[PDB]
RNA sequence: GUUAAUGUAGCUUAAUACAAAGCAAAGCACUGAAAAUGCUUAGAUGGAUAUCCCAUAAACA
Protein backbone atom coordinates (compact mmCIF):
# COMPACT_ATOMS: atom_id res chain seq x y z
CA UNK A 1 0.00 0.00 0.00
CA UNK A 2 0.53 3.69 -1.01
CA UNK A 3 0.72 6.70 1.72
CA UNK A 4 -1.91 8.43 0.42
CA UNK A 5 -0.98 11.79 2.90
CA UNK A 6 2.16 12.66 4.00
CA UNK A 7 1.46 12.47 7.69
CA UNK A 8 0.74 8.38 6.98
CA UNK A 9 4.19 8.21 6.35
CA UNK A 10 5.00 10.62 9.12
CA UNK A 11 3.69 9.02 12.10
CA UNK A 12 4.51 5.64 10.52
CA UNK A 13 7.92 7.02 10.38
CA UNK A 14 8.00 8.90 13.57
CA UNK A 15 6.69 5.29 15.16
CA UNK A 16 8.96 3.32 13.51
CA UNK A 17 12.32 5.62 14.55
CA UNK A 18 11.15 5.31 17.94
CA UNK A 19 11.12 2.24 18.28
CA UNK A 20 14.38 0.45 18.06
CA UNK A 21 16.42 -1.37 15.47
CA UNK A 22 19.20 -3.85 15.08
CA UNK A 23 21.02 -1.69 12.92
CA UNK A 24 22.83 1.67 14.71
CA UNK A 25 20.53 4.65 14.72
CA UNK A 26 20.72 7.70 16.44
CA UNK A 27 18.26 6.96 19.42
CA UNK A 28 20.00 4.34 20.56
CA UNK A 29 23.36 6.14 20.69
CA UNK A 30 21.16 9.68 22.20
CA UNK A 31 18.61 7.79 23.84
CA UNK A 32 -14.23 -0.24 38.81
CA UNK A 33 -15.62 -2.20 36.24
CA UNK A 34 -19.30 -1.42 37.77
CA UNK A 35 -18.30 2.44 37.57
CA UNK A 36 -17.28 1.71 33.87
CA UNK A 37 -21.39 0.71 33.23
CA UNK A 38 -22.48 3.74 34.86
CA UNK A 39 -19.93 5.67 32.82
CA UNK A 40 -21.41 4.09 29.39
CA UNK A 41 -25.07 5.16 30.75
CA UNK A 42 -24.01 8.66 30.76
CA UNK A 43 -22.63 8.32 27.31
CA UNK A 44 -25.87 6.92 25.96
CA UNK A 45 -27.86 10.09 27.34
CA UNK A 46 -24.94 12.55 26.47
CA UNK A 47 -25.33 10.93 23.01
CA UNK A 48 -28.97 10.88 22.81
CA UNK A 49 -29.71 14.45 24.12
CA UNK A 50 -30.94 15.99 21.01
CA UNK A 51 -30.26 19.97 22.56
CA UNK A 52 -26.12 18.53 22.64
CA UNK A 53 -26.64 17.26 19.03
CA UNK A 54 -28.11 21.25 17.74
CA UNK A 55 -24.98 22.37 19.70
CA UNK A 56 -22.45 20.50 17.92
CA UNK A 57 -23.75 21.01 14.31
CA UNK A 58 -23.87 24.98 15.27
CA UNK A 59 -20.32 24.11 17.04
CA UNK A 60 -21.48 26.07 20.26
CA UNK A 61 -21.43 23.80 22.93
CA UNK A 62 -19.43 24.34 26.42
CA UNK A 63 -18.47 22.44 29.22
CA UNK A 64 -18.03 22.89 33.15
CA UNK A 65 -14.11 22.71 33.23
CA UNK A 66 -13.96 23.02 36.76
CA UNK A 67 -15.65 19.30 37.11
CA UNK A 68 -13.35 17.69 34.63
CA UNK A 69 -10.79 19.04 36.82
CA UNK A 70 -12.22 17.39 40.25
CA UNK A 71 -13.19 14.48 38.51
CA UNK A 72 -9.83 13.88 36.64
CA UNK A 73 -7.45 13.88 39.88
CA UNK A 74 -4.44 12.16 39.08
CA UNK A 75 -2.13 9.84 41.09
CA UNK A 76 -0.18 8.41 37.76
CA UNK A 77 -0.05 11.54 36.23
CA UNK A 78 0.98 13.57 39.57
CA UNK A 79 3.79 11.18 39.34
CA UNK A 80 5.17 11.68 36.61
CA UNK A 81 5.88 15.34 37.04
CA UNK A 82 7.69 14.67 40.36
CA UNK A 83 9.83 11.93 37.93
CA UNK A 84 9.76 14.23 35.31
CA UNK A 85 11.43 17.03 37.68
CA UNK A 86 14.25 14.41 39.26
CA UNK A 87 12.63 14.96 42.62
CA UNK A 88 13.18 10.64 43.19
CA UNK A 89 16.08 10.52 41.80
CA UNK A 90 17.38 13.35 44.24
CA UNK A 91 15.00 12.49 47.34
CA UNK A 92 14.24 8.57 47.44
CA UNK A 93 17.65 7.65 45.22
CA UNK A 94 15.46 6.29 42.32
CA UNK A 95 12.64 4.87 44.00
CA UNK A 96 9.42 6.21 42.84
CA UNK A 97 6.05 5.59 44.31
CA UNK A 98 2.46 6.91 42.87
CA UNK A 99 0.81 9.15 45.55
CA UNK A 100 -2.34 8.23 46.05
CA UNK A 101 -3.66 10.98 48.85
CA UNK A 102 -4.47 13.93 46.34
CA UNK A 103 -1.97 16.36 48.62
CA UNK A 104 -2.33 20.38 47.44
CA UNK A 105 -0.42 23.13 48.64
CA UNK A 106 -0.34 26.78 48.26
CA UNK A 107 1.56 29.84 50.07
CA UNK A 108 -0.26 32.08 51.81
CA UNK A 109 0.20 35.64 51.09
CA UNK A 110 -1.66 38.33 52.76
CA UNK A 111 -5.22 37.42 54.04
CA UNK A 112 -7.13 37.51 50.36
CA UNK A 113 -5.69 34.51 48.69
CA UNK A 114 -3.03 32.50 48.98
CA UNK A 115 -0.36 31.01 46.41
CA UNK A 116 -1.00 27.92 44.45
CA UNK A 117 2.18 25.53 44.71
CA UNK A 118 1.22 23.28 41.53
CA UNK A 119 3.73 20.81 40.56
CA UNK A 120 6.53 22.28 38.87
CA UNK A 121 4.88 26.20 39.72
CA UNK A 122 7.12 28.85 40.16
CA UNK A 123 6.79 31.07 43.12
CA UNK A 124 8.82 33.83 44.05
CA UNK A 125 10.98 34.34 47.32
CA UNK A 126 9.38 36.90 48.20
CA UNK A 127 5.86 35.48 48.15
CA UNK A 128 7.50 32.76 50.58
CA UNK A 129 7.38 35.03 53.28
CA UNK A 130 5.18 32.92 55.61
CA UNK A 131 4.91 29.15 55.73
CA UNK A 132 2.37 27.69 53.39
CA UNK A 133 -1.12 26.23 54.07
CA UNK A 134 -0.73 22.29 53.83
CA UNK A 135 -3.55 19.90 53.00
CA UNK A 136 -4.74 9.41 59.21
CA UNK A 137 -1.78 10.15 61.78
CA UNK A 138 1.85 10.81 59.34
CA UNK A 139 4.59 13.15 58.90
CA UNK A 140 5.87 15.96 56.36
CA UNK A 141 8.81 17.25 55.51
CA UNK A 142 9.92 20.40 53.36
CA UNK A 143 13.19 19.88 51.07
CA UNK A 144 15.61 22.05 49.44
CA UNK A 145 16.41 19.58 46.93
CA UNK A 146 19.17 22.35 44.96
CA UNK A 147 19.27 24.75 47.24
CA UNK A 148 22.21 23.65 48.80
CA UNK A 149 25.57 25.63 48.28
CA UNK A 150 28.27 23.57 49.49
CA UNK A 151 27.45 19.91 48.55
CA UNK A 152 25.19 18.50 45.78
CA UNK A 153 23.44 15.50 47.64
CA UNK A 154 22.66 17.69 50.49
CA UNK A 155 19.59 19.61 51.28
CA UNK A 156 18.03 22.04 53.70
CA UNK A 157 14.33 21.99 55.59
CA UNK A 158 12.42 24.83 55.83
CA UNK A 159 10.14 23.29 58.53
CA UNK A 160 9.55 19.72 59.58
CA UNK A 161 6.80 18.41 61.41
CA UNK A 162 6.21 14.55 62.97
CA UNK A 163 3.44 13.13 64.44
CA UNK A 164 0.91 14.29 62.42
CA UNK A 165 -2.34 13.90 64.20
CA UNK A 166 -4.98 12.56 61.20
CA UNK A 167 -5.11 15.67 59.21
CA UNK A 168 -4.38 18.94 61.42
CA UNK A 169 -0.87 20.11 61.59
CA UNK A 170 -1.24 22.41 63.98
CA UNK A 171 -0.46 19.87 66.83
CA UNK A 172 2.45 18.32 64.86
CA UNK A 173 5.84 18.61 66.66
CA UNK A 174 8.02 21.47 64.92
CA UNK A 175 11.44 19.89 64.88
CA UNK A 176 12.72 22.39 62.26
CA UNK A 177 10.92 26.18 62.35
CA UNK A 178 10.10 27.17 59.50
CA UNK A 179 12.66 29.37 57.16
CA UNK A 180 12.15 31.51 53.94
CA UNK A 181 13.66 30.26 50.79
CA UNK A 182 16.96 31.19 50.25
CA UNK A 183 18.39 30.72 46.62
CA UNK A 184 21.43 31.48 45.49
CA UNK A 185 21.67 33.91 42.11
CA UNK A 186 22.91 32.90 39.29
CA UNK A 187 21.38 29.35 39.50
CA UNK A 188 17.62 29.91 37.90
CA UNK A 189 15.58 27.79 38.75
CA UNK A 190 15.69 25.72 42.49
CA UNK A 191 12.91 22.66 42.60
CA UNK A 192 11.43 22.25 46.54
CA UNK A 193 9.35 19.65 46.81
CA UNK A 194 6.62 19.02 49.88
CA UNK A 195 6.41 15.50 51.04
CA UNK A 196 3.98 13.42 52.39
CA UNK A 197 4.94 10.04 54.86
CA UNK A 198 2.29 7.87 55.87
CA UNK A 199 3.38 7.14 59.27
CA UNK A 200 2.12 3.28 60.46
CA UNK A 201 3.19 3.83 64.54
CA UNK A 202 4.23 7.12 66.29
CA UNK A 203 7.88 7.29 66.86
CA UNK A 204 9.89 9.66 68.37
CA UNK A 205 12.31 11.19 65.81
CA UNK A 206 14.59 12.83 68.09
CA UNK A 207 17.04 12.74 65.57
CA UNK A 208 15.33 14.98 63.34
CA UNK A 209 14.46 17.17 66.22
CA UNK A 210 16.41 20.46 65.81
CA UNK A 211 16.61 23.66 68.06
CA UNK A 212 14.14 26.23 67.66
CA UNK A 213 14.60 28.73 66.27
CA UNK A 214 17.71 27.28 64.33
CA UNK A 215 19.49 29.49 61.68
CA UNK A 216 22.66 27.15 61.23
CA UNK A 217 22.87 25.79 57.41
CA UNK A 218 25.63 23.57 58.96
CA UNK A 219 22.86 21.90 61.01
CA UNK A 220 19.64 22.47 58.41
CA UNK A 221 21.71 20.21 55.74
CA UNK A 222 20.37 16.88 55.57
CA UNK A 223 19.67 14.01 53.14
CA UNK A 224 15.72 12.41 52.29
CA UNK A 225 17.31 9.16 51.51
CA UNK A 226 18.91 8.10 54.76
CA UNK A 227 16.30 10.12 56.92
CA UNK A 228 13.83 7.65 54.84
CA UNK A 229 15.94 4.79 55.48
CA UNK A 230 16.10 5.06 59.28
CA UNK A 231 12.46 5.40 58.97
CA UNK A 232 11.43 3.48 55.39
CA UNK A 233 10.07 0.74 57.34
CA UNK A 234 6.98 2.67 59.01
CA UNK A 235 7.53 5.70 56.07
CA UNK A 236 5.56 5.52 52.80
CA UNK A 237 5.25 8.34 50.73
CA UNK A 238 2.10 9.45 49.21
CA UNK A 239 1.63 13.31 48.82
CA UNK A 240 3.75 15.27 46.52
CA UNK A 241 3.56 19.16 45.70
CA UNK A 242 6.92 21.19 44.31
CA UNK A 243 7.56 24.58 43.26
CA UNK A 244 10.69 26.54 41.50
CA UNK A 245 11.71 29.79 43.31
CA UNK A 246 14.39 31.97 41.37
CA UNK A 247 16.70 34.94 43.22
CA UNK A 248 15.00 37.76 44.59
CA UNK A 249 15.23 40.67 46.81
CA UNK A 250 13.47 38.83 49.63
CA UNK A 251 16.84 36.33 49.43
CA UNK A 252 19.07 38.87 50.17
CA UNK A 253 17.03 39.62 53.11
CA UNK A 254 16.77 35.82 54.23
CA UNK A 255 20.47 35.47 53.80
CA UNK A 256 21.60 38.26 55.60
CA UNK A 257 19.26 38.78 58.40
CA UNK A 258 18.53 35.43 59.96
CA UNK A 259 21.20 33.22 58.02
CA UNK A 260 23.20 35.45 58.52
CA UNK A 261 25.71 35.03 55.48
CA UNK A 262 27.05 36.60 52.19
CA UNK A 263 24.84 36.12 49.52
CA UNK A 264 25.60 32.92 47.65
CA UNK A 265 26.42 33.90 43.65
CA UNK A 266 27.27 31.75 40.95
CA UNK A 267 27.83 31.37 37.15
CA UNK A 268 29.45 29.45 34.70
CA UNK A 269 33.02 29.26 35.37
CA UNK A 270 34.99 29.31 32.00
CA UNK A 271 38.09 28.15 31.13
CA UNK A 272 41.59 29.43 31.57
CA UNK A 273 42.66 30.79 28.38
CA UNK A 274 44.51 29.11 25.80
CA UNK A 275 47.75 30.69 24.81
CA UNK A 276 50.45 29.76 21.67
CA UNK A 277 53.60 28.22 22.83
CA UNK A 278 55.72 30.11 20.53
CA UNK A 279 59.46 28.53 20.18
CA UNK A 280 62.50 30.52 22.02
CA UNK A 281 64.49 30.18 18.57
CA UNK A 282 62.81 30.20 15.09
CA UNK A 283 65.25 28.03 13.46
CA UNK A 284 64.64 28.45 9.59
CA UNK A 285 61.41 30.26 10.41
CA UNK A 286 60.93 33.31 7.73
CA UNK A 287 58.44 36.42 8.75
CA UNK A 288 55.75 35.52 6.19
CA UNK A 289 55.39 32.48 7.88
CA UNK A 290 55.83 33.59 11.43
CA UNK A 291 53.21 36.61 9.93
CA UNK A 292 50.22 34.11 9.76
CA UNK A 293 50.93 32.60 13.23
CA UNK A 294 51.40 35.82 14.51
CA UNK A 295 48.19 38.26 15.33
CA UNK A 296 50.01 40.90 12.91
CA UNK A 297 48.84 39.99 9.16
CA UNK B 1 29.92 32.07 60.74
CA UNK B 2 29.02 28.27 59.60
CA UNK B 3 26.25 29.89 57.08
CA UNK B 4 29.19 31.58 54.96
CA UNK B 5 30.83 28.56 54.25
CA UNK B 6 29.41 28.03 50.38
CA UNK B 7 31.15 25.58 47.70
CA UNK B 8 32.90 27.33 44.55
CA UNK B 9 30.26 25.98 42.20
CA UNK B 10 26.95 25.80 42.33
CA UNK B 11 25.43 22.16 42.33
CA UNK B 12 21.81 22.42 40.34
CA UNK B 13 20.50 19.07 39.75
CA UNK B 14 16.87 20.19 38.22
CA UNK B 15 16.14 19.06 34.61
CA UNK B 16 14.73 21.66 33.73
CA UNK B 17 17.07 24.53 35.18
CA UNK B 18 19.30 24.68 31.75
CA UNK B 19 15.52 24.25 29.76
CA UNK B 20 14.15 27.41 31.61
CA UNK B 21 17.05 29.46 31.68
CA UNK B 22 17.22 29.05 27.76
CA UNK B 23 21.05 27.58 27.96
CA UNK B 24 19.47 23.43 27.97
CA UNK B 25 20.64 21.79 23.99
CA UNK B 26 18.43 21.96 21.56
CA UNK B 27 18.82 19.23 18.80
CA UNK B 28 20.43 21.07 16.17
CA UNK B 29 21.53 18.38 14.10
CA UNK B 30 18.96 16.78 11.45
CA UNK B 31 19.80 19.03 8.46
CA UNK B 32 18.83 16.11 6.21
CA UNK B 33 15.78 15.86 7.95
CA UNK B 34 12.21 17.33 8.34
CA UNK B 35 11.14 19.45 10.29
CA UNK B 36 13.39 21.06 12.69
CA UNK B 37 14.19 19.57 16.01
CA UNK B 38 14.99 23.27 17.65
CA UNK B 39 11.98 22.29 20.25
CA UNK B 40 12.34 21.40 24.15
CA UNK B 41 8.48 20.63 23.90
CA UNK B 42 5.91 19.74 20.87
CA UNK B 43 2.07 19.70 20.80
CA UNK B 44 0.92 16.11 19.11
CA UNK B 45 -2.51 16.24 18.38
CA UNK B 46 -3.99 13.02 17.24
CA UNK B 47 -6.96 12.78 15.79
CA UNK B 48 -8.54 9.10 15.97
CA UNK B 49 -11.74 7.64 14.13
CA UNK B 50 -13.91 8.05 16.93
CA UNK B 51 -11.50 10.27 19.45
CA UNK B 52 -9.58 13.45 19.46
CA UNK B 53 -6.17 13.70 21.48
CA UNK B 54 -3.54 16.41 22.31
CA UNK B 55 -0.32 15.79 24.01
CA UNK B 56 2.64 18.01 24.79
CA UNK B 57 5.64 15.89 24.46
CA UNK B 58 9.76 16.61 24.97
CA UNK B 59 12.39 15.47 22.45
CA UNK B 60 13.10 12.25 24.42
CA UNK B 61 9.48 11.14 23.15
CA UNK B 62 7.76 10.91 26.47
CA UNK B 63 4.74 12.79 26.96
CA UNK B 64 4.75 15.04 30.06
CA UNK B 65 1.40 16.48 29.68
CA UNK B 66 -1.73 14.15 27.75
CA UNK B 67 -4.74 15.44 27.28
CA UNK B 68 -7.69 13.35 25.77
CA UNK B 69 -10.93 12.99 25.15
CA UNK B 70 -10.85 9.29 26.43
CA UNK B 71 -10.10 10.51 30.05
CA UNK B 72 -13.13 10.14 31.82
CA UNK B 73 -13.73 13.61 33.69
CA UNK B 74 -13.61 15.15 30.26
CA UNK B 75 -15.92 12.95 28.06
CA UNK B 76 -18.90 13.29 30.92
CA UNK B 77 -19.01 17.14 29.77
CA UNK B 78 -18.27 17.08 26.37
CA UNK B 79 -21.17 15.51 24.11
CA UNK B 80 -18.92 13.95 20.68
CA UNK B 81 -15.44 12.74 21.39
CA UNK B 82 -14.86 13.74 17.58
CA UNK B 83 -16.04 17.11 17.26
CA UNK B 84 -14.88 20.87 16.26
CA UNK B 85 -15.65 22.25 20.04
CA UNK B 86 -14.45 19.44 21.17
CA UNK B 87 -11.03 20.44 19.49
CA UNK B 88 -11.34 23.88 21.51
CA UNK B 89 -12.91 22.08 24.88
CA UNK B 90 -9.15 19.77 24.56
CA UNK B 91 -7.02 22.08 23.77
CA UNK B 92 -8.30 24.48 27.28
CA UNK B 93 -7.67 20.92 29.31
CA UNK B 94 -4.67 20.41 28.31
CA UNK B 95 -3.69 23.58 28.81
CA UNK B 96 -5.14 23.05 32.00
CA UNK B 97 -3.07 20.23 32.63
CA UNK B 98 -0.01 22.36 31.17
CA UNK B 99 -1.06 24.71 33.79
CA UNK B 100 -1.02 21.66 36.22
CA UNK B 101 2.63 20.52 35.18
CA UNK B 102 4.10 24.20 34.97
CA UNK B 103 4.72 23.79 31.26
CA UNK B 104 4.04 27.29 30.15
CA UNK B 105 6.44 27.22 26.60
CA UNK B 106 5.89 24.76 23.63
CA UNK B 107 6.35 24.65 20.20
CA UNK B 108 3.49 23.59 17.93
CA UNK B 109 4.20 22.24 14.25
CA UNK B 110 0.43 21.44 12.42
CA UNK B 111 0.49 19.91 8.95
CA UNK B 112 -0.45 21.92 6.24
CA UNK B 113 -4.31 20.25 6.57
CA UNK B 114 -4.14 20.01 10.10
CA UNK B 115 -3.14 24.31 10.37
CA UNK B 116 -6.46 25.05 7.86
CA UNK B 117 -8.86 22.90 10.16
CA UNK B 118 -11.04 25.49 11.87
CA UNK B 119 -10.79 23.01 14.79
CA UNK B 120 -7.07 23.01 15.09
CA UNK B 121 -7.52 26.54 14.86
CA UNK B 122 -10.07 27.23 17.69
CA UNK B 123 -7.61 24.49 19.68
CA UNK B 124 -4.85 26.86 19.14
CA UNK B 125 -7.08 29.92 20.19
CA UNK B 126 -7.67 28.13 23.24
CA UNK B 127 -4.29 27.50 24.28
CA UNK B 128 -3.32 30.92 23.46
CA UNK B 129 -5.92 32.70 25.37
CA UNK B 130 -5.20 29.75 28.46
CA UNK B 131 -1.45 31.41 28.23
CA UNK B 132 0.26 28.48 26.83
CA UNK B 133 2.68 29.52 24.68
CA UNK B 134 2.63 27.73 21.08
CA UNK B 135 6.45 28.76 20.51
CA UNK B 136 8.83 28.01 22.30
CA UNK B 137 11.93 30.07 23.51
CA UNK B 138 15.59 30.36 21.83
CA UNK B 139 18.20 28.24 23.44
CA UNK B 140 21.33 30.65 24.77
CA UNK B 141 24.62 29.37 24.10
CA UNK C 1 -32.93 32.20 1.40
CA UNK C 2 -33.96 29.14 3.51
CA UNK C 3 -34.96 30.22 6.59
CA UNK C 4 -32.77 28.59 10.00
CA UNK C 5 -35.82 26.14 10.76
CA UNK C 6 -35.90 25.48 7.03
CA UNK C 7 -32.27 24.30 7.56
CA UNK C 8 -32.89 22.90 10.71
CA UNK C 9 -35.91 20.70 9.03
CA UNK C 10 -33.43 20.15 6.03
CA UNK C 11 -30.62 19.25 8.46
CA UNK C 12 -32.76 16.23 9.74
CA UNK C 13 -33.92 14.31 6.92
CA UNK C 14 -30.11 14.66 5.39
CA UNK C 15 -29.38 12.98 9.19
CA UNK C 16 -32.46 10.44 8.23
CA UNK C 17 -30.92 9.96 4.83
CA UNK C 18 -27.45 8.88 6.04
CA UNK C 19 -29.20 6.85 8.94
CA UNK C 20 -30.88 5.11 6.31
CA UNK C 21 -28.38 4.96 3.58
CA UNK C 22 -25.76 3.36 5.81
CA UNK C 23 -28.08 0.93 7.81
CA UNK C 24 -28.33 -0.07 3.43
CA UNK C 25 -24.61 -0.30 2.87
CA UNK C 26 -24.18 -2.72 5.93
CA UNK C 27 -26.63 -4.83 5.28
CA UNK C 28 -25.58 -4.86 1.63
CA UNK C 29 -21.78 -5.54 2.84
CA UNK C 30 -23.17 -8.48 5.49
CA UNK C 31 -25.24 -9.78 1.81
CA UNK C 32 -22.10 -10.04 -0.08
CA UNK C 33 -20.74 -12.02 2.70
CA UNK C 34 -23.50 -14.50 3.54
CA UNK C 35 -23.79 -15.20 -0.72
CA UNK C 36 -20.23 -15.72 -0.78
CA UNK C 37 -20.08 -17.61 2.19
CA UNK C 38 -22.69 -19.63 1.51
CA UNK C 39 -21.38 -19.95 -1.98
CA UNK C 40 -17.92 -21.05 -0.93
CA UNK C 41 -19.93 -23.26 1.86
CA UNK C 42 -22.07 -24.67 -1.57
CA UNK C 43 -18.63 -25.14 -2.91
CA UNK C 44 -17.75 -27.66 -0.30
CA UNK C 45 -20.89 -29.48 0.02
CA UNK C 46 -21.06 -31.57 -3.46
CA UNK C 47 -17.12 -31.81 -3.55
CA UNK C 48 -17.50 -34.63 -0.69
CA UNK C 49 -19.99 -36.75 -3.01
CA UNK C 50 -17.85 -36.39 -6.09
CA UNK C 51 -15.10 -33.98 -6.86
CA UNK C 52 -15.20 -35.21 -10.38
CA UNK C 53 -18.35 -32.99 -10.95
CA UNK C 54 -17.49 -29.63 -10.16
CA UNK C 55 -14.18 -30.11 -12.39
CA UNK C 56 -17.09 -28.93 -15.57
CA UNK C 57 -18.59 -26.74 -12.95
CA UNK C 58 -15.37 -24.59 -12.19
CA UNK C 59 -14.95 -24.68 -16.20
C1' G D 1 -27.13 -35.03 27.19
C1' U D 2 -21.92 -37.04 25.45
C1' U D 3 -17.89 -34.56 22.13
C1' A D 4 -17.46 -30.06 20.20
C1' A D 5 -17.78 -25.56 18.83
C1' U D 6 -19.01 -19.60 20.02
C1' G D 7 -20.17 -15.47 23.65
C1' U D 8 -16.05 -6.91 22.75
C1' A D 9 -18.65 -3.19 16.60
C1' G D 10 -15.91 -5.34 9.79
C1' C D 11 -10.75 -6.48 12.50
C1' U D 12 -7.55 -7.04 17.35
C1' U D 13 -5.77 -11.40 23.15
C1' A D 14 -6.98 -3.11 22.94
C1' A D 15 -8.50 -3.50 27.85
C1' U D 16 -10.05 -5.12 32.08
C1' A D 17 -6.11 -0.17 35.16
C1' C D 18 -6.11 5.46 34.73
C1' A D 19 -10.44 4.09 28.86
C1' A D 20 -15.06 -0.55 26.76
C1' A D 21 -9.41 1.40 23.12
C1' G D 22 -7.01 1.33 18.27
C1' C D 23 -7.97 0.12 13.43
C1' A D 24 -11.26 -0.93 9.08
C1' A D 25 -15.49 1.79 7.59
C1' A D 26 -19.67 6.22 6.58
C1' G D 27 -22.57 11.08 5.26
C1' C D 28 -22.12 16.01 3.35
C1' A D 29 -19.27 19.99 1.43
C1' C D 30 -15.32 20.87 -2.53
C1' U D 31 -18.01 19.81 -9.19
C1' G D 32 -13.95 16.04 -14.64
C1' A D 33 -13.72 10.82 -11.80
C1' A D 34 -10.87 9.15 -7.83
C1' A D 35 -7.77 10.73 -4.10
C1' A D 36 -6.54 14.64 -1.00
C1' U D 37 -9.10 18.05 2.10
C1' G D 38 -13.05 20.52 5.72
C1' C D 39 -17.36 19.65 8.60
C1' U D 40 -19.83 15.54 10.35
C1' U D 41 -22.67 10.04 10.90
C1' A D 42 -23.55 4.64 13.22
C1' G D 43 -21.84 1.74 16.67
C1' A D 44 -20.16 -3.70 21.17
C1' U D 45 -18.88 -6.88 26.89
C1' G D 46 -26.16 -11.30 24.85
C1' G D 47 -21.72 -13.57 29.85
C1' A D 48 -18.88 -15.09 34.47
C1' U D 49 -14.92 -15.95 37.01
C1' A D 50 -8.13 -17.24 38.00
C1' U D 51 -13.24 -23.62 33.28
C1' C D 52 -18.00 -23.54 34.33
C1' C D 53 -22.10 -20.56 32.29
C1' C D 54 -26.70 -20.21 29.62
C1' A D 55 -27.85 -18.85 24.62
C1' U D 56 -26.61 -20.46 19.90
C1' A D 57 -24.94 -24.41 16.02
C1' A D 58 -22.71 -28.95 14.47
C1' A D 59 -20.65 -34.61 14.52
C1' C D 60 -22.29 -38.25 18.38
C1' A D 61 -27.26 -37.79 19.09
Amino acid sequence: EKYRSFERYRRRAEQEARAPHWWRTYREHFVRTQKLLERKHFLRELRANVEEERAARLRTASIPLEAVRAEWEGPYHKQRLAEYYGLYRDLFHGATFVPWVPLHVAYAVGEEDLIPVYHGNEVTPTEASRAPEVTSLWTLLFINLDGHLLEPDAEYVHWLLTNIPSNRVAEGQETCPYLPPFPARGSGFHRFAFLLFKQDKPINFSEDTRPSPCYQLAQRTFRTFDFYKRHQEAMTPAGLAFFQCRWDDSVTHTFHQLLDMREPVFEFVRPPPYHPKQKRFPHEQPLRYLDRYRDSH
Amino acid sequence: KENEAVAPEFTNRNPRNLELLGVARKERGWATVWPNREFWHRLRVVKTQHHVEAFVEHLNGQVVVSASTREWAIKKHLYSTRNVVACESIGRVLAQRCLEAGINFMVYQPTPWEASSDSIKRLQNAMTESGVMLREPRRIY
Amino acid sequence: EHSPEESERRALLLKRWALFKQQEHEMERDAIRSMLEAQQEALEELKLESAELYAEAIK
